[PDB]
């Protein structure tokens, strides 16, 4: 009985960052060294834990968050980072516990003439808790007058989509990420290696 | 007054979109998230800069 990884890492589909997809992983076993032997990503960095130890450990629940994003903001999906993906669209906590894994999927997730299937959060009143997940698209109030639900001068729709082209630089390439959250908070445990 | 620059940056970026340049666009969106955490104006003539070089 082992955990459900293909269905977080080979989805068909990932969800924009603005909205990331959280599946909950529990009663298995998760044989970590499936990933981090795999080869197939361009980062897997663990907070709290190494990932030659994952085997070895029992877990109350893992959450898998999974979202794409470009190449540059890879970064920002880290405990004590800053920039328009840490603070308005996937915050992660200073004492976060858990592993995040990136790889490219410029061919999968980009079209000819750009695939803009993806959102990100640009504006928003104030900076997102950590895992906190807002999805409302109610206009943004930029400057002094209300909005009242019309864009305008200092009223926009919160949300931008990321197009992502076959041709564009590395940095901006589409990166899918899951970040492996892991609930180390004693309990009966029913996630095991 | 500095809401006006918000507004033009926003529109270069939307407008780098319709032109069928993602990265240009990309380039620019991070300059209005650097604007409205800063009072750096300059920031402004870099989107107006980059929409140059685009068209
Ligand atoms: C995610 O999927 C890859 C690729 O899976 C293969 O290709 C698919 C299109 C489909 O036909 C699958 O049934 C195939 O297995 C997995 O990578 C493979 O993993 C196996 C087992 O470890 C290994 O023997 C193969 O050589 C790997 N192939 C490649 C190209 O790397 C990957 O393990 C899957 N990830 C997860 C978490 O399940």
């Amino acid at each position: 009985n082992l955990c459900p990884f293909g269905e977080v890492f080979n989805a068909t589909r990932f969800a924009s960052v603005y909205a990331w997809n959280r599946k909950r992983i529990s009663n298995c076993v998760a044989d970590y060294s499936v990933l981090y032997n795999s080869a197939s990503f361009s980062t897997f960095k663990c907070y709290g834990v190494s990932p030659t130890k994952l085997n070895d450990l029992c877990f109350t629940n893992v959450y898998a968050d999974s979202f794409v994003i470009r190449g540059d903001e890879v970064r920002q999906i880290a405990p004590g980072q800053t920039g328009k993906i840490a603070d308005y669209n996937y915050k992660l906590p200073d004492d976060f516990t858990g592993c995040v894994i990136a790889w490219n999927s410029n061919n999968l997730d980009s079209k000819v003439g750009g695939n803009y299937n993806y959102l990100y959060r640009l504006f928003r009143k104030s900076n997102l808790k950590p895992f906190e997940r807002d999805i409302s698209t109610e206009i943004y109030q930029a400057g002094s007058t209300p909005c009242n639900g019309v864009e305008g001068f200092n009223c926009y729709f919160p949300l931008q989509s990321y197009g992502f082209q076959p041709t564009n630089g590395v940095g901006y390439q589409p990166y899918r990420v899951v970040v492996l959250s892991f609930e180390l908070l004693h309990a009966p445990a029913t996630v095991c290696g | 007054d500095k809401e006006w620059i918000l507004q033009k940056i926003y529109e270069i970026m939307r407008l780098l979109d319709e032109l069928g340049h993602a990265e240009a666009s990309m380039r620019v969106s991070d300059l209005i998230y650097e604007f409205m955490k800063k009072g750096d104006e300059r920031l402004l003539e870099e989107a107006e800069r980059l929409l140059e070089e685009v068209e």
